């Protein structure tokens, strides 16, 4: 069980910091999350087992306490991870920018220009779109996208 | 839920419509701009020679992808400057002997091509030159000099030369030393934008069947005939070759015609137009050319762009250099001859995909568009190549709609 770029999970920028640790900790707290392995960089930060002479409440705590500091001091290619184990789930924090493109108003072809998306990723995105994930938010239909980087010029 | 992304990825993005069908004309139009600002490539120069050289580095001895060889070469054919009447019939050639097609000065080696030998051909300061590498000069005496050969033999390299009395003559040379194992094409030196048109079929390395087979597979040789009848040597030639003619009446005779009719006693099958456009958009929907060619179930998914002798016909020899490059498309070569992609249901000729070179300058006809439409797969466009500088930009922008990319 490892955490690897490409794989199945979720991803959170670090402008919700906030907001993805205070799920880990109030899932920990609920009898939700058992187990919690963070990770440095691709290196293993430490292990949170609520049952290895430990608690929900102290590792609620524990859990903020350890990763507080980096991700409030992220560096562009800098990441931590989670394997969060329910009885499983993998989380990846990292620094980058989000942007919103609300289409009923940056079009695509303005898009393109700039960023190199995956042809694979955007294949099996739009296939999924009209027959053979999305999400339905506040009465708008979202799609996430992650570009690989920036286009040359 | 369900994907994490790289360390590195500059922005997430968040795609909000009101209903989901806005959603994929987004996606799609993504889709199609993404793949068509990566998938659709420029090779260029000031001067017709450094076009040859930047479409050689980028296609020959290349790390890149979409390439034909990512090792060293063994041979290199050259051809003159102002060459397009002696080394036309030299992509072919190139093909077989899975060579790069350089362009050189007639007088001067120049210093830009020298590199380009030694660096194509992984020759450097601590590696003697011997007969091991080989460099084909296509034309006579007004296409390289006798300076230019005595200079790449005084370094030791094995030169050929394949030249004969006139330009007839010099492609029956170059067409001897292309194998003619029983199919070939002729044109008539007249209009030499109908002989480019047909420069990536003929180089293509086909098989007995017509598919494609780039391990002893051979390519089809062209030849250049007065448009009369047919001469004595010609004639020896063809054997039993099926002659696919090309050029209208104005390029050869129905004379020249009837004397092929009786020379190897098959019917040439004839491809024309009143232009030098028209003639091209009948070669690209030519099933048994491109179409037919494939041993996947895909259709002509690759394609290039290059000037036509409307301005000039000189210009039209940058169609030349990349025929070799359009014929071997869609697969990168080793040194032992295997698919690679960095290193390395996935064979060769299963692989390959040649691309027709279309030839528009300044506007692109409605019978090329109507041709190039023909041939497209349901998927559409995956590589697109613009070879040379001065094409007009309606061109590419109607390629691109043609194409969706």
């Amino acid at each position: 069980s490892k955490v690897e770029t490409g794989d199945q999970g979720y991803t959170v920028v670090q402008s919700k910091y906030k907001k993805a640790v205070e799920q880990l900790q109030k899932g920990l707290l609920d009898g939700s999350i058992t187990e919690i392995k963070i990770f440095f960089e691709g290196t293993l930060a430490s292990t949170i087992k609520v049952g290895a002479e430990l608690s929900a409440e102290d590792a609620s705590k524990l859990l903020f306490t350890q990763v507080d500091n980096k991700l409030d001091n992220l560096g562009d290619g800098d990441y931590v991870d989670f394997l969060i184990s329910s009885g499983i789930t993998k989380l990846r924090i990292l620094n980058a920018k989000e942007e919103t493109i609300d289409i009923d108003a940056k079009t695509a072809q303005d898009l393109a220009k700039k960023y190199v998306f995956n042809k694979t990723d955007l294949n099996t995105l739009y296939r999924v779109l009209n027959g053979d994930l999305v999400e339905e938010v506040s009465g708008k239909y979202q799609v996430v996208l992650y570009p690989e980087g920036k286009r040359v010029t | 839920k369900a994907s994490i992304a790289d360390e590195n990825s500059p922005v997430k993005l968040t795609l909000k419509s009101d209903k989901k069908k806005d959603l994929k004309d987004y996606v799609d139009d993504l889709r199609t701009y993404n793949n068509g600002y990566s998938n659709a490539i420029e090779v260029a120069g000031e001067d017709r020679i450094e076009t040859a050289i930047a479409l050689s580095q980028k296609y020959y001895n290349s790390d890149d992808e979409n390439a034909i060889f990512r090792d060293s070469v063994d041979n290199v054919v050259l051809v003159g400057g102002n060459a397009i009447v002696d080394g036309l019939v030299a992509s072919p050639l190139a093909s077989e002997k899975k060579a790069p097609l350089l362009l050189t000065s007639k007088d001067k080696l120049d210093s830009s091509v020298k590199a380009e030998i030694k660096r194509v051909m992984n020759i450097k300061s601590t590696t003697g030159i011997n007969t091991s590498k080989k460099v084909y000069l296509a034309g006579g005496v007004n296409s390289i000099s006798k300076e230019v050969e005595n200079e790449l033999k005084d370094m030791g390299l094995k030169v050929t030369r394949l030249a004969g009395d006139d330009r007839y003559e010099t492609s029956l040379k170059i067409a001897d030393e292309v194998g003619l194992d029983d199919k070939a094409f002729v044109v008539g030196g007249t209009g030499l934008a109908d002989a480019m048109s047909i420069a990536p079929v003929a180089s293509q390395l086909r098989n007995a069947n017509g598919k494609m087979d780039l391990a002893d597979g051979d390519a089809t040789p062209i030849v250049v005939v007065d448009g009369k009848t047919i001469n004595d040597d010609v004639k020896d030639f063809l054997d039993d070759s099926q002659v696919d003619i090309i050029g209208g009446e104005n390029s050869v005779s129905k004379d020249v015609e009837n004397a092929i009719d009786d020379a190897t006693g098959k019917s040439p099958d004839r491809y024309s137009g009143d232009d030098r456009q028209a003639t091209n958009a009948k070669v690209i929907k030519e099933s048994s050319y491109y179409q037919d060619n494939l041993n996947n179930d895909k259709k002509v998914v690759n394609f290039f762009v290059a000037k036509d002798g409307s301005t000039k016909e000189d210009q039209l020899v940058d169609a030349l250099a990349a025929a070799p490059v359009a014929a071997n498309f869609g697969v990168t070569l080793n040194s032992d001859g295997k698919p690679v992609d960095k290193d390395g249901d996935n064979d060769k000729n299963k692989l390959v995909s040649p691309a027709p070179i279309v030839l528009a300058t300044d506007s692109l006809s409605s019978d090329q568009s109507v041709s190039i439409s023909k041939v497209l797969d349901k998927d559409n466009g995956e590589n697109l190549v613009q070879v040379g500088k001065g094409i007009a930009t309606s061109v590419i922008n109607k390629l691109k709609d043609l194409l969706s990319m």
